[PDB]
Order: structure tokens, then sequence, then C-alpha cells
């Protein structure tokens, strides 16, 4: 820790406060997050442990980079690459003159490739709220905060993710997490680039329901086969109507407002894939197929 | 590695198949086996291994651990003494409770804490040892925490043909699994050939192509070698799955169980 000089405190957490320092001698400026292992009963955080071998697995340009793990004396120091800021202070700073649509392709596209990336490892998210994702000045935006993440080998049970951007499955008490409450996450923030609002910000489990409810529709058996056999789910919930996404995301086009409604479908088994979101005509302008074998 | 190897993964709505099984294949490139890493340690005996593993396994099923705990303890212990030199014996406890402690804290909710690991020590290893070695284990392994495991293996396969009870077929090739891996020399073999291998033992060359990927001349050196642990586990009739209280029955063929496999070990080593 010799070669770094912290420039000030940009977070903090249970685990440890988070700095923001730069290497005296190249020039690098990194993230420090200092773990306190005087205060730690357990040891190095299990969630920290997670989180290192996690980063060390994965490597993708749309996925914050752990650049080192050091010990010194009873700290343990984990070194991340440094991005400016997050995407929910670039949305309140650009509340006002709104964030250009080619900019809002450019990063749901790359949110949804490293998304992609980690469904491919098996690996759920769950925390994908703007807070965790951070930019650049380049045009580049990474999924952070891998604290939440877990491998899904074996069904992810939920246990009595930040409300505003909790899946509807999981506010009806499914027992199990997918790979469609990332999906989810991802669809409540590309709303909220567009409208510059959180799409569903609700104060309590049953407030962020009917939140839901009176945009989306309140669900049935015919759009989500098994809600009224939910554990959570009540016969007494109110009959709202679907919004007209028109009116939900007016900038939005109908390739726009077609992807969004994927991402945000009730049933998590026809909830839109990551990989599937990325071949959607949205997208047809950042991207061309490859010629498939077979 | 495996040139002949072909993808048994089905259509998966939630990625690309071919960049799941990449990704799977490509664990064996990162994590690496050494079956003669005792010979780095001139004073150890590869029995030792096994009594140190048999005993963890027993304390797993005490607090009612993940299988994919005690094989992640499994792993961490052998690569990390493989980077290690001149070990004794009377340290084989510590660096296999701490490689224990390291695998609840990443794979278990709720993991039993750090004064229970010190506790079925029976005083013989500290709270601040434990935390010790946890740190000069993971330093060592470079952080590489995520292997997949001889019984992830297992999971993915046996996952494959379902997309008698198959729970019970489960555990019942687990506990082969979990007989061959006291024996050092099963290192010599992939993970994902182990537990195709042991997956054979309890069905066909058919079903274990078809699950695997591995053709039968894949599997043919591991099978001949795992022959005899498969014959001492035949004779005796395998175990039942067992219920465990805070267990949903869904999961109770995951949990560790433990039986009087150093004996089981020796019918087949001989
Ligand atoms: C006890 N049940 C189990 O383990 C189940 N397993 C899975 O479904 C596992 C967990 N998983 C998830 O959690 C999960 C998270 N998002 N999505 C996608 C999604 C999106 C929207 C809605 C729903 C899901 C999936 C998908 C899962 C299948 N995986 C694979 O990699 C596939 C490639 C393979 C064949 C090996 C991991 C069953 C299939 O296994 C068989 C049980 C049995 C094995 C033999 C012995 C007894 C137990």
């Amino acid at each position: 820790m010799e070669n770094f000089q912290k420039v000030e405190k940009i977070g903090e957490g249970t685990y440890g406060v988070v700095y923001k320092a730069r290497n005296k001698l190249t020039g690098e400026v990194v993230a420090l997050k200092k773990i306190r292992l005087d205060t730690e009963t357990e040891g190095v955080p299990s969630t920290a442990i997670r989180e290192i071998s996690l980063l060390k697995e994965l490597n993708h340009p749309n996925i914050v980079k752990l650049l080192d793990v050091i010990h010194t004396e009873n700290k343990l120091y984990l070194v991340f690459e440094f991005l400016h800021q997050d995407l929910k202070k670039f949305m309140d700073a650009s509340a006002l003159t709104g964030i250009p649509l080619p900019l809002i392709k450019s990063y749901l596209f790359q949110l949804l490739q490293g998304l992609a990336f980690c469904h491919s490892h098996r690996v759920l998210h769950r925390d994908l709220k703007p807070q965790n994702l951070l930019i650049n000045t380049e045009g580049a935006i990474k999924l952070a905060d891998f604290g939440l993440a877990r491998a899904f080998g074996v069904p992810v049970r939920t246990y009595t993710v930040t409300l505003w951007y909790r899946a509807p499955e999981i506010l009806l008490g499914c027992k199990y997490y997918s790979t469609a409450v990332d999906i989810w996450s991802l669809g409540c923030i590309f709303a909220e680039m567009v409208t510059r609002r959180a799409l569903f910000p609700g104060d309590s489990e049953i407030d962020q329901l009917f939140r839901i409810f009176r945009t989306l529709g309140t669900p049935d058996e015919v759009v989500w086969p098994g809600v009224t056999s939910m554990p959570d789910y009540k016969p007494s919930f109110p009959k709202w109507a679907r919004q007209d996404f028109s009116k939900v995301v007016p900038p939005l086009d109908e390739d726009g407002r077609s992807l969004l409604s994927q991402m945000l479908h009730y049933d998590p088994n026809k909830r839109i894939s990551a990989k599937a979101a990325l071949a959607h005509p949205f997208f047809q302008d950042v991207t061309k197929p490859v010629p498939h074998l077979r | 590695i495996a040139p002949s190897r072909g993808s048994p993964l089905p259509v998966l709505s939630w990625a690309n198949r071919e960049e799941v099984w990449k990704i799977m294949l490509n664990k064996e490139k990162t994590y690496l086996r050494d079956q003669h890493f005792l010979e780095q340690h001139p004073l150890l005996q590869p029995k030792m291994r096994a009594i140190l593993l048999d005993w963890l396994m027993e304390v797993c099923e005490v607090y009612k651990l993940h299988r994919e705990t005690f094989y992640l303890a499994q792993d961490f212990f052998d690569r990390y003494m493989a980077t290690q030199e001149n070990v004794v014996k009377t340290l084989l406890q510590l660096i296999g409770i701490s490689s224990l402690f390291i695998a609840a804290k990443l794979e278990e909710i709720y993991p039993p804490k750090l004064h229970q690991f010190a506790y079925v020590t029976d005083g013989a290893c500290s709270g601040d040892e434990i935390l010790t070695m946890e740190l000069m284990i993971m330093k060592a392994l470079k952080w590489r925490l995520s292997p997949l495991t001889i019984v992830s293996w297992l999971n993915v396969y046996m996952q494959v043909a379902y997309l008698q009870y198959p729970q019970q077929i489960f555990i019942q090739i687990a506990e082969l699994l979990d007989l061959c891996v006291l024996d050092v020399d099963c290192l010599e073999f992939p993970y994902g050939i182990l537990a195709a291998s042991a997956l054979y033992h309890f069905s066909s060359s058919e079903l274990m192509q078809k699950v695997s990927g591995y053709q039968w001349c894949d599997i043919e050196n591991c099978v001949k070698w795992m022959v005899p642990f498969a014959m001492v586990i035949r004779e005796t009739g395998s175990s039942k799955l067992k219920h465990f209280r805070g267990v949903a029955d869904e999961d109770a063929h995951n949990i560790q169980t433990h039986r009087d496999s150093l004996d089981l070990l020796d019918k087949a080593r001989a």
C-alpha cells in the first residue's frame, strides 16, 4: 500500500470504507475497498471471499475489474479499477436535459452484454440498480457490486434486492430466484434512463406490487400461469388495466417499447433472456449477427 | 483436453449453451490437480489425507453442510498442498478445517461460526489459527476459489439426464465418489472424468456419454481404476437417502453424509 495515495472517501459498506486512490508512481487511479480484519469476528467476510473469487473468474469489458487483493498488517485491500461515477448520478445530472437516445441504447446494449456473460457463467447478479452500474468518460458502462451474486448450479432460494428493482415473482413469494430477476431490473433501469424517473418507486412490498400492477395491469392466469397460486397472491388485489407504453415511455420508438415490454413480461418463464435481448431489432443499428455453423 | 468430448447440454433459454459449456470446460485449465503432490511432503503418507478428508466429511454431516462445501474443501486442500512443501502431520487438521471454513463461507447461506469450526477440533485448533490459515490458503491459491468440483459435475450430469428415484441414485453415485476421493490417486483423472466414471458404474456407457459428452475411450482408464471401489460399494448395498431437519426434501440429496469409508478403502485397495 506504499505506492497508493488516498484521494477521497467515495463509499462505505458493512465490510469497509471505499476510497478513490492514486498510484503515486504510475498515476493510475483505483477504488480501494479497505477491510479492517481486526473487527471481523469471522475472518475475511464471506461476501468478500465470494466477490473476489467471482471477479477473478468473470473477465469481461462490461464487468468492473478487480485489479488486486493486498493483505497488509491486519487489513485486506481490494483494488478495483476506478470509474468516475455510477448510473444514478449520471441520470440525476442528466434529468433536465435528458440522456441522448443513442447513449441510452449503447448503455443498455453493454449492460445486456455483461449480464449475458454472467448468465453464461451460471451467475445471478441479483442487485442490478443504477448505483451498481458504473460509467467512464469514454462511453462504457460496467456491472459492479457483485456482493449479492450467487451461482445457480442448483436453485438459488429466496430468504426473508432493493425494492424499486425487485421482480414481481419475488414480491409474490416465489421460492427461488432466476435469471429473469436480473432482466427485470435492467428493464426498470431502461425505463428510468428514458423518463429520468424510477419506474416503480414503491415504499413497501405491497406498494411496490400495486405500482407494478397499475402500470403493467393486474396479472391473471392467462398472462402469468400460476399467479393465483403464489404464496402472497391475494384475490382481493385491485384490478388495474395495463397502460399503453406510449404513455409510460413516450420518447421510445416501437422497437424500444417492444424490448421494454419483453423485459418486463410478468411470466418469468417468458421474460426475454439477456442473449435474446441483444438480438432484438432495437439493437440492429448497434450490432449485426455472425454466420451460424450447423 | 478431451478433443473427443461432445457437448451434452440441451438448448437453454437463459444463455448460449455453447458458451455455458465452454466456460465449464475452461475450469480444468485453471484448476489443476497433482496426484503426486504428497512427494513434496516426504513426512506425509497418502493415508493421512484419506483420514483427514474422511473426518471433514463427518464434520460436514454433523453441521448438515452441502456436498459442494465438502468438495470445495477437498479441492482447496489438494491445490494448496501442491503449492507447499515439507508439511508435517500435526498441521493437517488446521489446513483441513480452514479449507472447510473457507468453503462453508462461500457455499452455505448461514455457515457455522468460526468458534464452531474450532470446537470440532477438540481443543487442537484455535479460532485465531484458523483465521491465519484461511488467509495463507486463499493467498497461495491466488484467490481462485471457484473450481467445478467433482460433485458439481455429478449435478450437471444428473440435470442433463433429467432435462428409480433420481435423488437416491444421486446419493449412491455421490457415495462412490466420496470413497474414491479418499485415495490421492484419484487426482490422476479430471474431476469431470471421475464423476462420469462413477455415474457409469451405476448406469451405462450410453447414458454416461449422453449426459457427459465423454466417449467410452475417455473414461476407460478411470473406470478400470475405479472398479475395486465400485465393487466394495456394490457388495454392501448402497445407502438410502435421508431426511435432515431444517433441510427441504428437494435439497436433501445435496447434504453431505458420512459412512465407514476408511474400512471400505482398505478392502478396495487390497
Ligand atoms: C433440484 N432441482 C434442480 O437442481 C433443477 N436444477 C436447475 O434447474 C438448475 C438450476 N437452475 C437455476 O436455478 C436457474 C436460474 N435461472 N434459470 C433460468 C430460468 C429463467 C426463468 C424462469 C425459470 C428459470 C434457471 C437452472 C439449472 C439447470 N442448469 C444448467 O446449467 C443446465 C445446463 C444443464 C442441463 C446443466 C442449472 C433441476 C433441473 O435439476 C434436476 C433435479 C435433480 C437432479 C438429479 C438428482 C435430484 C435433483
